[PDB]
RNA sequence: AAGUCUGGGCUAAGUGGUAAAGGAUGUGGCGCCGCGAAGACAGCCAGGAGGUUGGCUUAGAAGCAGCCAUCCUUUAAAGAG
């Protein structure tokens, strides 16, 4: 018999253990916490990994609801350069890379998100995700 | 680019007394003329901070005899760090040795590591005609690691515009950039 | 910018006599008196007061505001009137009005006897609210600050006498 | 800490601290100088104290140009010994600094950064100081 | 209350008053409270 | 110095790309619930001109240098001026009068309206929607 | 240690713990030795985490100085494990006396009495076996 | 003994009537650039938002321990702070 919610978190893809903060407010839920790894890692066994956010809400008779989003621009590029970790010291240190199209095919994956309906605007932010970790873009 | 400044002639007046009234002693000269002149401090400060010894300060002499001069040297009061007295070279037409600013166009590869671009010369020396005063002159610093040296012998050179100083002259380096990680030794 | 150069209303009906050095400011709630710099010029007009300064020298320019607001303050106080209410947080803590005087029961082996002065009115509505009110503005602000400092707030516990709606920030005990 | 790698004469006469600088009254390497306002003897360890505080402050980055060098031996007598009996023995080095002397010069550093480095450095020092930025006068020199 | 030759501002919330001869520093954070002495 | 040249070369360029603009007092919603009655003000029309949102007496004095009959229905209070003539308005101003009305405490009450080139009133621009 | 006065003072005295449960560890054991004058003291020897042990070590020696009654030489207190040193404590000696009767003041007579003392603040160090009687309720209790 | 002299400034510390690094909304005066009828500065009332934890790091660093680096749609604007 605990009140309703409006929860704001930021949980990863795959690593779904009851370990916090899937708890400190998600117990104010009686949260069906294993419903994540199933409903979420089913549609999102198509991306792979990465922090896909989640807005869960509890109600009167102790149950939840959510519709998650998409994995980082720091993930979809890490697989497309053979990279687990970035580069330790970006801007000068390049490990792997991505082409003008390999950056375009990524905006393709995260377009139902941001704000711009452009492929010219979206991939810039993706191209902005480039230097951010040190991965070079081939001219 | 080129400027204008309002020189007044001066005679036996006591330098220190001009100075007292915010005025700054000087004297303009060349092959032909050499005449005792003074100019206002603040006027000249503004003009000079802007003009330096690269461009052409034109002189509004007190008789419509306007003259095209270059600042050959400013003499500073060593102590309280103010200028004391200028020289004004009057330009003719035979080519004149003087100083043209340098444009280090680009960011080096040395920084883009941590380095420091040490600009040895912020200007160079060249005999050129007063027609062609290339008020900037650029350099390819962009391709520069640390331990990298640039010499005057590179350097584009406009029309045209002869290097006064011997080509082996060094003008640029990128240098190691301190480190607390050093030091402790 | 600027404050002495600012119209003082005289909402009917409120007198504003001028004698040497001091003004007077009369009204329904009462009557006053305000010390003024003899080198400050007072102006009663068509039912609107305003005052003027000889110069722009640091003294006058500052003497302006103070003489303005201090006269203005009197007005707005014989007019409506001034007051602060208070807030006895804390458990055991209580206060009942006794006679014309204010009794506090606040943590000490003796409850404590506050008898008001001329012009101060003590109103204890409920157990945990004290209302001090009157025409002398400063006197109020003052007196209300006696009451509070008969047990100022803690830093570890919402507990003690507080101003009418003044914040609480605390630091942790252990 | 700085001191002549070798010399000719072990000790030397004190002299006198008169005039303004004979040279180096203008910023001539970096973009920002610290300049000297009183005259005094600045001691090998002060220069160092001042250098360090700037390096520690820049932490990685910048260059530091130090334009006084300490080559004047500074002599002292042993404690509790009496007058005469000879000249003291060398105890360190100062450099002689006279108003308008550009002592340090930083480069490749943001104006905000420099003036907080050159400011601290000046606290290390025994004299009064003024921070300045390579004018244009200094290029005309 | 600190007391110093160098009173200064510690953060942006510190104000520098000057009462009764002395230069004080006041601030909602009491630790910063100073008196030049 | 230093506009009259800046943006005043923009305030009557995209406010006079036709003749059917309005004025709404847009501010009092959170930047997410304010990039929702505006970001979706491109789905009641074409292009991307919701409320032009800029300065009164830089619109109400851009309403003289464009001579748009002086948009005098309200230029006191908050000023955003619904560029409804750099879009496709009509009763698409209905697609912007149920939005900022049936959400929060009167989310974006309106001000002015120039009907083709005539002053469309205040009490008469509200139910030009329903 | 970490738990009780803390455990609650942390949670405001609510909350609780029970440890029954005895698993074991493959982790790190590091135990530091505490030395007074280099005369390693056994009783004060303590046992902690490698990071914590590193943290504790300052307190031990430093907490030491109030403890050790003075012996005629500069008196080492140090704390350490297996031959490298986590800590330092030094105890002042100073069994000064000697100059206390010179007044004329040849600089050199003043020195002569300290040339015999400099030999004495050495000789006594090499044969110095040093002790501390109780008060260990104090040093290395904490 | 002889001016409570004559005019123009400063000083409010009994400074003058016993000191330094350093600190300071003390009070003055000249010279020079700034934003201001796109209404500036000060209070207010709104907003201060996204890809995004920026990658490295780490036990947690999500603008905000510390190394690197510093991009775009919304737009009236909003720092990889
Ligand atoms: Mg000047
Ligand atoms: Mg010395
Ligand atoms: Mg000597
Ligand atoms: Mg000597
Ligand atoms: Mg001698
Ligand atoms: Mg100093
Ligand atoms: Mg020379
Ligand atoms: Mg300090
Ligand atoms: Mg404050
Ligand atoms: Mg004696
Ligand atoms: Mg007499
Ligand atoms: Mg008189
Ligand atoms: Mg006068
Ligand atoms: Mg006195
Ligand atoms: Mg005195
Ligand atoms: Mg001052
Ligand atoms: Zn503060």
């Amino acid at each position: 018999k605990k009140v309703v919610a409006v929860v704001k978190l930021q949980l990863p893809a795959g690593k779904a253990t009851p370990a916090p903060p899937v708890g400190p407010a998600l117990g104010q839920h009686g949260a069906n916490i294993m419903e994540f790894v199933k409903a979420f890692n089913a549609a999102t066994a198509n991306m792979g990994d990465a922090i896909v956010p989640v807005e869960i809400t509890i109600y009167a008779d102790r149950s939840f609801t959510f519709v998650t989003k998409t994995p980082p621009a720091s993930y979809l590029i890490r697989k497309a350069a053979g990279l687990e970790k970035g580069a330790h010291k970006p801007g000068r240190e390049k490990v792997g890379r991505i082409t003008w199209e390999q950056v375009l095919e990524i905006a393709k994956q995260k377009m139902p998100d941001l704000n711009t309906t452009d492929l010219e605007a979206a991939a810039r932010m993706i191209a902005g995700s480039a230097r951010s970790m040190g991965v070079e873009v081939v001219g | 680019m080129e400027y204008r400044l309002k020189a007044y002639y001066r005679e036996g007046e006591k330098p220190s007394a001009l100075r007292r009234a915010g005025k700054l002693p000087g004297v303009m000269y060349n092959r032909h003329l050499n005449r005792k002149v003074y100019v206002d401090l603040v006027e000249f400060d503004k003009v000079f901070r802007q003009a330096s010894i690269h461009h052409v300060i034109v002189l509004e002499l007190p008789d419509g005899q306007s003259l095209p001069t270059l600042v050959r040297q400013v003499n500073l009061d060593k102590r309280r760090r103010r200028p004391e007295h200028v020289d004004f070279f009057v330009l003719s037409d035979e080519p004149v040795e003087m100083y043209v600013p340098l444009r280090f166009v680009g960011t080096p590869a040395g920084v883009r590591a941590g380095g420091v671009l040490q600009e040895i010369h912020r200007d160079i020396l060249v005999k050129v005609s007063p027609r062609n005063i290339p008020e900037f002159i650029e350099v390819d610093v962009s391709g520069l690691e640390i331990g990298d040296s640039l010499h005057a012998s590179d350097l584009k050179l406009p029309p045209g515009v002869e290097l006064a100083v011997s080509p082996e002259e060094t003008i640029a380096a990128v240098v190691p950039p301190e480190d607390v990680e050093k030091l402790a030794e | 910018s600027r404050i002495g150069r600012l119209p003082i209303p005289v909402p009917k009906g409120v007198s504003v006599e001028v004698a040497p050095g001091r003004v007077k400011v009369k009204g329904p709630k009462g009557e006053l008196e305000v010390p003024v710099s003899p080198e400050m010029r007072v102006v009663v007009e068509e039912g609107v007061v305003r005052v003027e300064r000889p110069s722009d020298e640091r003294r006058h320019k500052s003497l302006h505001g103070l003489t303005r607001t201090l006269i203005a303050n009197a007005v707005k106080g014989v007019s409506e009137g001034y007051s602060k209410e208070l807030l006895i947080k804390g458990i055991g803590y209580r206060a009942r009005l006794v006679g014309r005087a204010l009794e506090l029961t606040v943590g000490f082996s003796h409850p404590v006897v506050v008898e008001p002065p001329e012009g101060i009115t003590f109103e204890v509505p409920e157990p945990t609210r004290v209302r001090v009110s009157g025409i002398d503005k400063q006197k109020v602000g003052q007196v209300a600050a006696n009451i509070r400092a008969i047990r100022k707030p803690s830093a570890y516990h919402e507990k003690g006498i507080y101003y009418a709606g003044e914040p609480v920030r605390l630091k942790p005990g252990k | 800490m700085l001191m002549p790698r070798r010399m000719k004469y072990r000790k030397q006469q004190r002299g006198r601290l008169k005039g303004a600088t004979k040279g180096g009254d203008y910023v001539a390497f970096g973009d920002y100088g610290l300049v000297a306002l009183e005259p005094a003897w600045i001691t090998a360890q002060q220069i160092e104290a001042a250098r360090v505080a700037m390096v520690r402050h820049f932490r990685r980055g910048g260059k530091i140009f130090i334009r006084i060098f300490p080559d004047k031996p500074y002599t002292k007598k042993p404690l509790e010994v009496r007058m005469g009996k000879g000249k003291g023995n060398v105890e360190g080095y100062v450099a002689v600094v006279k108003p308008g002397r550009v002592m340090f010069e930083v480069a490749g550093v943001t104006e905000e950064q420099a003036m907080e480095a050159l400011r601290i450095a000046g606290h290390k020092l025994p004299i009064k100081t003024k921070i300045v930025r390579r004018d244009a006068y200094d290029e005309a020199q | 209350m600190k007391v110093r030759a160098s009173v200064k501002r510690i953060c942006d919330k510190c104000k520098v008053i000057r009462r009764h001869g002395r230069v004080y520093v006041i601030c909602e954070n009491p630790k910063h409270k100073q008196r030049q002495g | 110095k230093r506009n009259v040249e800046l943006l005043a070369t923009l305030k009557e360029n995209l406010e006079r790309a036709q003749g059917s603009f309005f004025l709404v007092n847009y501010q009092g919603l959170p930047a997410k619930e304010t990039h929702a009655l505006r970001q979706a003000l491109k789905q009641n029309g074409a292009r991307l001109f919701v409320a032009k949102n800029t300065l009164i007496r830089l619109a109400l004095k851009e309403l003289g240098l464009p001579e748009l009959d002086g948009l005098q229905g309200p230029s006191a209070v908050v000023f955003y001026e619904d560029p409804v003539a750099a879009a496709k308005t009509l009763v698409q101003f209905a697609k912007s009068n149920p939005k900022g009305i049936p959400q929060v405490k009167s989310g974006l009450l309106q001000g002015q309206i120039l009907t083709a080139k005539d002053v469309e009133a205040l009490a008469e621009l509200p139910t030009m929607d329903e | 240690y970490d738990f009780h006065d803390r455990l609650k003072s942390v949670s405001r005295g609510y909350a609780s713990m029970d440890y029954e449960q005895a698993g074991y560890r493959p982790g790190d054991l590091v135990k530091v030795n505490v030395l007074v004058h280099g005369e390693v003291v056994d009783a004060l020897t303590f046992i902690a985490h490698r990071e914590k042990a590193y943290t504790m070590a300052r307190a031990i020696v430093d907490k030491l100085a109030e403890v050790i009654p003075r012996q005629l030489f500069e008196v080492p207190i140090q704390a350490a494990i297996g031959g490298k040193i986590i800590a330092r404590a030094t105890v002042k000696a100073l069994r000064k006396d000697v100059l206390a009767k010179c007044y004329g003041g040849d600089v050199t007579r003043k020195k002569k009495l300290l040339e015999k003392q400099k030999e004495g603040k050495k000789r006594l160090k090499a044969i110095g076996k040093v002790e501390v009687p109780q008060e260990a309720f104090l040093a290395v209790l904490s």
